[PDB]
């Protein structure tokens, strides 16, 4: 039959794309870095505690000023925070209490939102503060979305698919599909013409926004892949999931160069980000700690104890200055 | 003392409680005495569209009261040129072409029936049972209410609601006494039993059925019977709210009087008839009527009262030989065979009998020997003096067979109304109570019981709706709408100073007053605005914000549980906590619980089946 | 199950199996280069004083 030699031939050409990776492991990431220094330990103190929020805090994303932030929370609320001196300037009533995943807009006019509503809702913030468009499409939960610009942004959704919508017409222009489970995150790239998603399916996908087709999958995950982040230049990823470790993939590879993990680490990863040279990577566990990673030599650099419930997001400044922490127990938390 | 109503707020929660039991159609709020108030203030006031459909429905009902054809010859002209030809001139009749020939054609003939109209108030009420309603159920005339029918459901009687009097009644098993509801300021009558004095004679029984045959004949509002308002008990007694009758029974005004003439009789049985019309229209045989049982009030107007002894023959037929000697049908005395109306018609002539002659037809020579009055029951010569029309009529009524008996011959009670000792009578003027009475009334121990004696009584309590909202339309209704009106404008004007509502624009399923419990020991309650929505409950206090709240993902369980004697509800969290509630009225409470259940049962399957959401090892 | 759906398989495979790959030497270089470019300008890595940190007041 012709549906045989289709199961055989895609499993003549996975066996085809695991002998080429392969023949690329001439080395280790681990033993070429086994000359620089170490980080040494790093002592992070928490700077700000942001209290307003009334129930688990689920989602945060920084602002391109390294200053602003906007959270999502159980609560049915978004929370922009005044990190400097933790005013919040805008508190935004949603008109669905599911709410997941929030987004600060590069040039933080807007901000986007959602979760088991099955919509990305872009919230205008120039003087009101009023929904400007409710973009549906999506078949399951809004699970991440990030701005490309004022009028693109890429979503991500339960329904096993990615999308870009423009914003002025509220049309889902492009559709990534690909994925066999939920996916539960994204990450652009810095040149923003590629982005990473990590699903169910324990596999992450490279896509490129203009062609709207996947270029490559990175299995090697156990479980679900829950969060994932790009390298600060572009050509790599990391990505965290409830097996208990985080992983490193490279694109031009093609293939996992490290995995960050330790027998005395048990529960899942939430959240991961990079600092500003992509050094250190920082991950949110489900343990109610932040783990600082040594990105290049696999040592565990830190810890970020201070919440007391799962920690559920974080996130790195534009100008690496501090890391934000989102937690269960309601409260986010500036550490520097 | 005085009706309270709550507060506008209370609209979120009674909605939505009516809303689960198909209460809130055109039919059910529209046959309602209070909700027909409302919905007509609103449509005559408020709405333009609805004005003349109620007028046009409201001058019908007036119709249908007038008493003469020379009143409704020179009123179905002016209804029908005011708001049938002026329409029709229009273009604007909104109504079928069936609807206005029948009445056109009876009015070019001169035939007007007191139901002329009926082919319009069907239809009226098709113009109002769709848009017009449901802009009713937006308004606030919807949400007063709202406010009006939670107090009806909020309901709980006890003996200080009461301002008991005098006695007016002994009997076997208790007392009746003249009072005043502190509510409204309406005269009752209360049946105070004694549940001691209930089970040393076993009467156990016969107590909990007078109640539920008050409850089957106290609608419609029939002037020849004392109905029931409310029923409610005490650990020691049973209560019943009747219709106060001050004005003594027969038997005693017979003794008084006299035996009364053959016209003064008349009157008694014309209104005891339509008595028994009313109870027998609703499967009821009396079986005990007697002029003990027959109640007159202030001005000499007689009802039927005591309905012990009266069962319901809707379902089987009772067999079961009960009454009052002297007064009892062949059928009734013979046990084991089963017997209908045909009772009350056979004790209608017993009793009439005696109010002429001063003894029952069958006691003879003053016996009290209860053998042998019930032998005779099993000819009854008739005096000389009763007339022949008279004498026709108990002939009727007291036949030893049912076959041939007055009243049991297919038509009913129109069978003794055709009488021809009734032909002088109009009966609608009796009905009307036209007719001048002719008697004014001038002005042990060593038992105990609880526990398993307590719940044969627990489905005593009760409220007859129509009963309570006629006795609140004739009293305060007026009053307190207009009081709450100027109380409730005055928090809105005046809110205007402190100043957006938190439950809109959102998903919120439902908000209202609730008291969750601080420290027990200092009777600590917090008096707090809920909110509750698919995941979480907030709360707060005035002119703030909620400050707290409660997931539905903490919630383990919802039970209801008994505080000093208040229904409370208990939620038990998952960190081994506790999270008691007080409502300020029932159906409050039987929302939250059915609402709080719901949702923290939506909500946990629901984020069981989200990844990111669910709880993990 | 469908055959159309099968065909879209190996197509995609097809995508991912025909592009260049590097050695994970030459990938692990460029990553170990791209840290020591910039790892002056990490205040996470190099802490930099109060007078430049927005949050040590
Ligand atoms: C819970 O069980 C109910 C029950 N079952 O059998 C019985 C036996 N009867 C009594 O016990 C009882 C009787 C009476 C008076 N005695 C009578 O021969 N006929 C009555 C009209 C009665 C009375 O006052 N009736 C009323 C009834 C309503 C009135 N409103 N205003 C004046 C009123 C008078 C008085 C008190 C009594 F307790 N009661």
């Amino acid at each position: 039959s012709e549906l045989d030699q289709l199961r055989q031939e895609a499993e003549q050409l996975k066996n085809q794309i695991r002998d080429a990776r392969k023949a690329c492991a001439d080395a280790t990431l681990s033993q070429i870095t086994n000359n620089i220094d170490p980080v040494g330990r790093i002592q992070m103190r928490t700077r700000r505690t942001l209290r307003g929020h009334l129930a688990k805090i689920y989602a945060m994303h920084w602002g391109t000023d390294s200053r602003l932030l906007v959270s999502a929370s159980q609560d049915g609320k978004l929370i922009i925070w005044d990190s400097y001196t933790t005013n919040k300037v805008h508190a935004i009533p949603l008109r669905s209490s599911w709410v997941m995943t929030c987004a600060y807009a590069p040039s933080g006019n807007y901000v986007a939102c959602g979760g088991l509503d099955n919509i990305c809702s872009i919230y205008n913030l120039k003087g009101n503060v009023r929904v400007s468009r409710e973009l549906a499409g999506h078949t399951g939960y809004l699970s991440c979305c990030r701005f490309l610009d004022d009028n693109q942004i890429v979503t991500s959704s339960g329904d096993t698919t990615c999308a870009l919508w423009d914003i002025e017409t509220g049309q889902q222009t492009t559709t990534f599909t690909g994925h066999t489970g939920d996916v539960m995150s994204l990450s652009l790239a810095p040149d923003t013409r590629l982005f990473v998603s990590g699903a169910c399916d324990a596999s992450a996908k490279l896509w490129d926004v203009r062609e709207g087709m996947c270029r490559q999958t990175f299995t090697g995950h156990e479980s679900d892949i829950n969060a994932i982040c790009f390298f600060p230049n572009g050509n790599a990823f990391a990505t965290g999931s409830d097996d208990a470790t985080c992983r490193l993939f490279d694109l031009r590879a093609d293939q996992e160069l490290m995995t960050y993990s330790h027998d005395n680490i048990i529960c899942g990863i939430t959240s991961v980000s990079f600092s500003k040279s992509g050094r250190l990577l920082l991950a949110g566990y489900d343990d109610f700690n932040c783990n600082v990673w040594d990105a290049l030599k696999a040592d565990r650099a830190g810890v970020l104890a201070g919440h007391d419930n799962r920690v559920s997001c974080l996130g790195v400044t534009d100008d690496g200055m501090a890391v934000a922490t989102g937690s269960w127990d309601s409260f986010l938390k500036i550490w520097n | 003392k005085k009706i309270l109503l709550p507060e506008p707020s209370i609209r979120s929660v009674m909605q939505k409680y009516l809303e689960d039991r198909g209460e809130v159609t055109f039919e059910k709020i529209f046959s309602q005495k209070l909700g027909y108030l409302l919905f007509r203030d609103f449509c005559l006031n408020h709405l333009e569209e609805a004005r003349p459909l109620v007028e046009f429905y409201e001058e019908i009902k007036k119709y249908e009261k007038l008493e003469t054809e020379e009143e409704r010859v020179a009123r179905s002209r002016e209804i029908f040129d005011s708001y049938i030809m002026k329409e029709l001139l229009a273009c604007s009749h909104p109504f079928s072409k069936s609807a206005t020939e029948h009445v056109q054609g009876h009015l070019g003939k001169k035939q007007v029936p007191p139901d002329l109209f009926q082919p319009y108030i069907e239809e009226i009420c098709q113009n109002l049972r769709g848009d017009v309603f449901q802009k009713f159920i937006e308004s606030d005339k919807f949400t007063r209410f709202c406010q009006w029918k939670n107090v009806e459901l909020n309901i709980h009687l006890t003996m200080n609601d009461f301002s008991v009097h005098r006695i007016i009644g002994r009997g076997g098993f208790g007392e009746v006494y003249g009072c005043r509801k502190a509510d409204t300021g309406k005269m009752y009558a209360m049946k105070c039993l004694d549940k001691k004095r209930i089970k040393m004679k076993q009467g156990e029984t016969l107590a909990l059925n007078e109640r539920i045959m008050l409850s089957l004949v106290s609608t419609g509002d029939c002037p020849f019977i004392v109905c029931m308002s409310y029923a409610f008990h005490t650990p020691d007694k049973l209560s019943f709210i009747l219709d106060l009758m001050n004005g003594g029974d027969l038997h005693y005004h017979l003794s008084q009087h006299g035996v009364f003439s053959e016209a003064d009789m008349r009157f008694y049985a014309a209104e005891i008839i339509l008595g028994l019309e009313h109870m027998h229209n609703r499967f009821v045989v009396y079986r005990d009527l007697k002029p003990a049982n027959i109640l007159l009030d202030e001005h000499g107007h007689v009802r039927i009262s005591d309905l012990g002894l009266a069962c319901d023959f809707s379902k089987k037929k009772p067999h079961a030989s009960v009454g009052t000697h002297g007064y009892m049908a062949p059928e009734v005395l013979q046990k084991g065979v089963a017997y209908d109306s045909s009772a009350d018609w056979f004790s209608l002539g017993c009793m009439l009998f005696k109010l002429l002659r001063g003894h029952s037809p069958f006691r003879q020579h003053k016996t009290k020997d209860k053998h042998e009055i019930d032998r005779m029951t099993l000819a009854v010569e008739l005096p000389d003096s009763f007339s022949p029309e008279l004498r026709s009529l108990l002939e009727g009524l007291l036949q030893r067979d049912v076959n041939r008996r007055l009243g049991c011959l297919g038509r009913g009670a129109q069978e003794v109304k055709e009488s021809p000792f009734f032909r002088s009578l109009d009966w609608q003027m009796v009905f009307l109570q036209k007719y001048p009475p002719p008697l004014i009334p001038p002005r042990t121990k060593g038992i105990k019981l609880l526990d398993s004696d307590q719940e044969l009584y627990r489905n005593f309590p009760l409220t007859i709706s129509e009963r309570w909202q006629q006795e609140v339309a004739e009293t305060v209704f007026d009053t307190i709408n207009a009081e709450t009106d100027r109380l409730e404008a005055r928090k809105k004007a005046k809110n205007k100073q402190l100043g957006e509502d938190y439950a809109l624009g959102k998903d919120c399923i439902m908000h209202g007053y609730m008291s969750k419990m601080g420290n027990p020991f200092l009777t600590q309650w917090q008096r707090r605005y809920f909110y509750l929505f698919p995941n979480r409950l907030e709360w707060r206090g005035e002119g703030e914000a909620p400050q707290s709240l409660l997931t539905m993902e903490e919630i383990q369980s919802v039970e209801e549980t008994q505080i000093k004697e208040r229904k409370c509800l208990l939620l038990k969290i998952r960190g081994g906590k506790q999270f008691i509630l007080q409502c300020d009225s029932d159906p409050e409470l039987v929302q939250w619980k059915k609402e709080l259940r719901d949702a923290y049962r939506e909500a946990q399957q629901l984020v069981q089946r989200v990844p990111k959401m669910k709880n993990k090892p | 199950a469908s055959i159309a759906q099968a065909r879209k398989l190996v197509e995609q495979l097809k995508m991912e199996a025909n592009i260049d790959r590097i050695k994970v030497s030459k990938a692990a270089a460029d990553l170990m280069a791209y840290c020591e470019a910039h790892a002056k300008e990490d205040p996470l890595l190099t802490p930099v004083p109060a007078s430049e940190n927005p949050f040590r007041e």
